[PDB]
């Protein structure tokens, strides 16, 4: 038995704190707490059920406890105890659950491994000095993601103008060729082949000005091939900083809080 | 696609004063002509047809008249230039080259749309290549409510068209509060009339009822024989004091100088609407749910590509949660592991759901994450891309068949490896990783059952007996917060007593949450409760709005609710939420988006920012199909005002391009330098066309008429912010406010800014409301765009560190108080200091604001403090060092205190501090008392973006500054004790 030797056990964890301990778990992970309402008399077996972590509260009057009336156990234990072994179905359906998976206080303090609290002050100064260097080193790599993310949105957007601008200089030869090839047989029976001369020198003014703007968008193409490769890399170096700067700033945050629960207090 | 940047050509922020613009003439003949920059299309035209006959095939060119110019804008756009009165600097072309063709088709129609496309940001041609039926179908039936508005707008002589433009702005009630009243001789109004033939105004002074109906006040006018400075109108018989500037003119002090006018005046000045059907208009066996006796599965069948490298990760796999807003009906379900390089499944993931068990909201929710376990015991999850679609479609019809969708980027800081309250629907850049699915076929299609077959299974589920303290634990559930612990003892309470709930409609929110939506028989029971429920206040009703009431339903009666009880005061004091929560709705045709257009298109002012907060986030791929369909139903039926929001976009837009140009360009140039150019750019004649004479974005009753360029100027900033200055062209400026500023910067994200400010606004008004004369300066604020916004500059205010210099000793601030409020004017100053000291003091220890200084703190010269600058809020300081610990922003420190008692030596126990706290505690617990409405405020932009505000866990924060789960004695008891550790002692 035993009374707040409880591995499951916990004092003045927050809701947020049993949303991260349950997170993910499977169903029959639990944990009790202390009541939110901080009247230190009551306290909260959280539950994991259907991917939801249900709040139930356990009630205590005299020497009883229990979730709701007739209150028939003697010590909180007896009350996990009972429900470790049997199912939550009998006090209410849908649920079709056991208290089997349990949230231990030891693999909580396994992060912290030190012993004398100068030791954990000395680690602790190590572990943020770490945090903020992987921390300014994800904030500017992610500025880069943003930037050439933003970056190739432009290039695709005037890759396509350059798409539509060649289709209208396109138009503007076989408009040309529609129109000239009438006209330069007028001209060669009468002579002018001057103005036939005109005709082509404009003629090659068009397929010039039209091999510029091909190549200015072949060169953005290329560009926009470089870039969307080095997005590729930026995005690679995010989702592997990613995981270990959550865990980095999970075993500062457990240090501090070793500080705190190891100091003077009210 | 939109524009990229925002120059006058791709890559050039600025033309040259004449530039070669190659010209594609209609008969294959291609002339360089060269143009000046500013040049008219009128002029250019003419330029090249004369200059056409130099050149062959000239004969074959019809009249000048008979033509007009075609070419590409930065939006890839093939735009057809009808307004020939357009410089060639101003058509955003792609490159300098236009084509001479022949006008086709309708030109009313494609003037129209190019004006629409220019507001919203985007060409809506666009809209017209998006084969989604739902797209096409809502941009044909919102034309119901475009119809209606503008019938109701011309319906009433001039009238009802001028209750558009310029619509009353008064409180939501005439109830005068006690305080407020006992400034009154149990009113004095100087009304001002221009008679002509100068068209002079004589002052005259009347005493006058205050509860006189505007119709009132020019009876005691004519018998003793529009508010000065702006255009707001008193043209509803509300009464006097209830519009909101004369209710202000009494707290405040002052004397309302109103002007009268005659009504022809303005009704001939308003031109006629006309809401225009457009083209797109004119265009082009089922099983119930409950009848198929299947579990829910869904095949995941492959995915492109992801973009992790295989020596950091050793597999990825899809996971996937079917999901009623934000909690799961079932538990999740993943995929098996793969190889990175071979992202197939093919794999049914069958789900602990019953089909015909499915709430109407049902939706998938998934992600591609990758997992490595090389340290330890525990393995590392990451998501790598993510993608919700609804399991109904618009049609009530289960999806069916297989999907291909391309996924979204993880947004930054979301930890969890699901994103449930993101966008439904796929990635337009389908260069992002694509999954493909299967959904199960029923021999048919499946649809939704209708509501008389829900009420059918109601009616055959549900087929005095009360006690004392129930009733009374029933009220205390009703009263607790939107984030407060609901047991799984207090839901079956809950559920056990739904029909008497109803006696106490406000318990609605946590009765929803009682409700297994993984049943069809408690949730056909719940729809026939919210059917016949009682409407809550429009405050509760947006709850049921929020990122946890998903129901179609639920929603629908928190429309129902607003739609009879919202005022437009209250509409457009919480408007940001009410446009946020359109992210959360499943479908772009739901009854929320139809009330807000409804009112947008009834009131100009809704109109205004209704127009300008979709548009801050046409940016925004995963909401900016959503808000540029509905940004265009709102441009074709606003009317006149389009033209207006023409005049403000191009306005910005020149602000942003010259401000590009100073961060990029010219950034290694000295301020000398930018300021030359600052100016020069300034005084040519397109800057001032635009940014001249148009309305301010920050409030369209303040007109922004000539710019006082030498008081205009650079601020010292990375981003180079662009202090700005108005001439107020009303015939009165001196009665309200003459030369206008605001502040543009674009690079910062203002909507903390912008949200914080409407918090306090909205706190003020609880404040004032119960008799609290606590003063706060919620100037105006407005993100226009990605990181662009517009900031209110308040006149006559200086920083604290400005005071201690013109180092500086304890008493400064206080003795400047006294130099520029000297004899009778102290003792009023001293008050309003004082009053705005508790009441910012109060709020932003509430809201966890970034920590003040002699820079973050302002003093106006009549005494009233106020911040600025409001960049994090909540528990912005939790993630970078892991302190739980609520901070104190604002330290009252002896400065301010020697202010408060008067200059007292020992300012800690003087009569002035005691009523200084008196008025703290009266804040705090004020604030305590709405928490329910601030709580639900910050959970409606839970899906914005804001990096401060992304999970439930971020709005935690208030719930520990009001000591929610405390006693009121115990919340000031740690209000007491915060204030106390923060100015050591004092506090008792
Ligand atoms: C000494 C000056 O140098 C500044 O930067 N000042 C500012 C800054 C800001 C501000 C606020 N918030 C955000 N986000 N940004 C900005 C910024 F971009 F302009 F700097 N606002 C004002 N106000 C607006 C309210 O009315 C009074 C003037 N003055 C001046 C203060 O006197």
């Amino acid at each position: 038995m035993s009374l707040q030797d409880a591995e499951w056990y916990w004092g003045d964890i927050s809701r947020e704190e049993v949303n991260e301990k349950l997170r993910d778990t499977a169903d029959g992970t639990f944990l009790v707490r202390d009541a939110s309402t901080k009247m230190h008399g009551d306290y909260t077996l959280t539950l994991r059920k259907g991917g939801n972590n249900k709040l139930i509260k356990i009630f205590h009057r005299d020497g009883k406890y229990g979730f709701s009336d007739p209150l028939t156990f003697s010590s909180v234990v007896e009350l996990i105890n009972h429900y470790r072994n049997e199912s939550l179905a009998q006090y209410n359906p849908k649920l079709d659950v056991k208290l089997l998976y349990p949230v231990s206080k030891y693999q909580q303090d396994q992060v912290v491994k030190e012993d004398n609290i100068e030791a954990v002050g000395k680690k602790l100064h190590e572990y943020n000095t770490q945090f903020q260097e992987k921390s300014r080193e994800y904030d500017r790599l992610y500025e880069e993601y943003t930037r050439t993310s933003q970056e190739i949105q432009m290039k695709r957007t005037a890759i396509e103008a350059f798409n539509e601008t060649i289709k209208i200089f396109e138009e503007q030869c076989q408009t040309q060729e529609r129109y000239s090839k009438e006209y330069i047989e007028k001209f060669k029976r009468e002579g002018n082949e001057k103005e036939i001369q005109r005709i082509m020198h404009n003629y090659d003014k068009l397929k010039s000005r039209i091999s510029e703007i091909i190549d200015s968008r072949r060169r953005l193409e290329e560009d926009l091939k470089k870039q969307a490769a080095e997005y590729r890399e930026i995005d690679k170096r995010m989702n592997s900083i990613k995981p270990d700067l959550i865990q980095l700033r999970k075993t500062r945050d457990q240090y501090l809080m070793w500080l705190t629960q190891k100091g003077v207090r009210q | 696609p939109p524009r990229p940047s925002s120059g006058e050509l791709w890559g050039i922020h600025l033309m040259p004063p004449r530039i070669l613009v190659e010209c594609l003439l209609p008969n294959g003949m291609i002339v360089t002509l060269e143009c000046l920059r500013e040049a008219t299309l009128i002029t250019i035209k003419h330029e090249l047809f004369k200059e056409a006959r130099k050149y062959p095939l000239h004969q074959l060119l019809q009249d000048e008249s008979s033509y007009i110019f075609v070419s590409v804008t930065q939006e890839a756009e093939r735009e057809e230039f009808f307004d020939e009165t357009r410089r060639l600097c101003d058509l955003r072309l792609f490159q300098p080259f236009l084509k001479v063709i022949e006008p086709v088709g309708n030109r009313e129609e494609k003037i129209l749309n190019r004006e629409i496309g220019f507001a919203i940001g985007m060409p809506v041609c666009e809209f017209d290549m998006v084969k989604d039926p739902e797209v096409q179908d809502f941009r044909r039936n919102i034309l119901n409510v475009c119809k209606e508005a503008v019938d109701l707008r011309d319906l009433n002589s001039p009238h009802s068209r001028a209750m558009y433009v310029y619509p009353p702005n008064v409180e939501s009630s005439p109830e005068l509060p006690k305080h407020i009243y006992n400034k009154l001789d149990k009113i004095i109004v100087v009304i001002w009339v221009i008679v002509s033939p100068n068209n002079d105004k004589q002052k005259y002074t009347l005493k006058i009822n205050h509860d006189c109906v505007p119709e009132q006040v020019i009876a005691e006018a004519i018998r003793k024989k529009k508010v000065c400075g702006c255009d707001e109108y008193f043209l509803e018989k509300y009464p006097l004091s209830q519009y909101k500037y004369i209710r202000s003119c009494i707290m405040l002090g002052r004397m309302p100088n109103l002007m009268l006018m005659a009504k022809e005046s303005l009704y001939s000045q308003l031109p006629m609407d006309c809401f225009t059907m457009p083209s797109y208009s004119r265009r082009i066996s089922t099983k119930s749910l409950w009848v198929i006796n299947s579990a829910l599965r869904i095949k995941i069948l492959c995915a492109t590509y992801v973009n992790v490298n295989i020596r950091d990760i050793d597999k990825i796999y899809v996971r996937t949660g079917i999901y009623h807003g934000g909690e799961p009906l079932c538990d999740n379900v993943n995929t098996q592991r793969v190889p990175c390089s071979n992202p197939r499944w093919n794999e049914w993931l069958n789900y602990d759901i019953y089909i015909p068990d499915l709430p109407r909201a049902a939706r998938l929710c998934l992600s591609i994450c990758s997992v490595k376990g090389r340290k330890g015991a525990k393995e590392e999850h990451c998501p790598l891309a993510w993608g919700n679609i609804n399991l109904f479609d618009y049609t009530d019809t289960l999806v069916s068949g297989k999907m291909a969708l391309n996924l979204w980027p993880v947004p930054h800081g979301l930890e969890d490896l699901l994103n449930p309250i993101g966008v439904t629907g796929s990635n337009p850049n389908k260069e992002t990783p694509c999954l493909e699915l299967e959904f199960d076929w029923f021999s048919s299609v499946v649809k939704f059952p209708d509501m008389s077959v829900i009420e059918e299974h109601a009616n055959w589920s549900v087929s005095n007996e009360l006690r004392e303290n129930d009733k009374e634990q029933l009220k205390a559930i009703s009263t607790r917060d939107p984030l407060s612990e609901i047991t799984e003892q207090e839901k079956d309470f809950l559920w056990s007593h739904r029909h008497y709930c109803v006696t106490i409609p406000e318990i609605l929110p946590k009765l929803l949450l009682s409700v297994k939506w993984n049943s069809r028989d408690e949730v056909a029971q719940m729809y026939c409760l919210v059917k016949d429920w009682p409407p809550i206040k429009p405050e509760q009703a947006m709850e049921l709005l929020d990122c946890n009431y998903p129901d179609p339903m639920v929603r629908g009666f928190a429309v129902r609710c607003l739609e009879k009880y919202l005022t437009d005061d209250k509409l457009s004091q919480y408007l940001i939420q009410l446009v946020q929560v359109l992210k959360y709705e499943q479908y772009l045709d739901n009854l929320l988006v139809r009330f807000l257009l409804k009112k947008a298109l009834t009131n100009q002012r809704i109109g205004h920012f209704f127009f300008w907060h979709l548009k801050s986030e046409m940016h925004n791929k995963t909401v900016s199909q959503r808000f540029g369909l509905l940004l265009e139903s709102y441009c074709r039926a606003c009317g006149m005002y389009l033209k207006h929001l023409n005049r403000q976009v191009e306005a910005m837009e020149k602000l942003i391009n010259l401000t590009d140009i100073l961060k990029q360009e010219k950034k290694d140039e000295t301020q000398k330098v930018q300021m030359k150019f600052l100016v020069e750019q300034m005084r040519r004649p397109d800057f001032m066309d635009a940014l001249q004479g148009f309305l301010s974005p920050l409030n369209p009753a303040h007109q922004l008429g000539n710019l006082r360029l030498e008081e205009c100027r650079i601020m010292s900033s990375a981003k180079r912010p662009l202090w700005l200055n108005w001439e107020n062209p009303d015939i009165m400026s001196e009665l309200l406010f003459q030369n206008n500023e605001i502040i543009f910067k674009n690079g910062d994200d203002l909507r903390q800014d912008m949200l914080t400010l409407q918090i306090i606004r909205i706190m003020e008004n609880i404040w004032q409301n119960q008799g609290l004369d606590l003063r706060m300066l919620p100037y105006g604020c407005l993100s226009i765009g990605d990181c662009v916004g517009l900031i209110e500059v308040v006149r006559n205010s200086h920083t604290i560190m400005q005071i201690q210099c013109k180092q500086f000793n304890s008493h400064t601030l206080h003795q400047w108080l006294k130099d520029k409020n000297k004899g009778e004017i102290y003792d009023a100053a001293i008050d309003l200091f004082t009053r705005s000291c508790a009441g910012y003091c109060v709020a932003t220890f509430i809201l966890g604001i970034g920590d003040r200084h002699n820079s973050n703190i302002m003093v106006k010269d009549d005494g009233q403090l106020f911040h600025i600058d409001f960049g994090h809020f909540l528990d912005h300081k939790k993630k970078k060092f892991g302190y739980k610990r609520e901070r104190v922003p604002f330290v009252l420190t002896q400065d301010f205190l020697i202010v408060i008692s008067k200059g007292a030596q020992e300012c800690t126990k003087t009569r002035e501090f005691e009523r200084f706290q008196e008025m703290c505690y009266k804040a705090y617990l004020a604030i305590r008392q709405h928490a329910n409405l601030f709580i639900n405020l910050f959970s409606m932009m839970l899906g914005s973006g804001m990096p401060e505000l992304q999970s439930f866990d971020d709005i935690a924060y208030i719930r520990k500054t009001l000591a929610l789960d405390k006693t009121e004695q115990e919340a000031l008891e740690y209000f007491m004790k915060q204030m106390n550790d923060a100015h050591h002692g004092g506090w008792t």
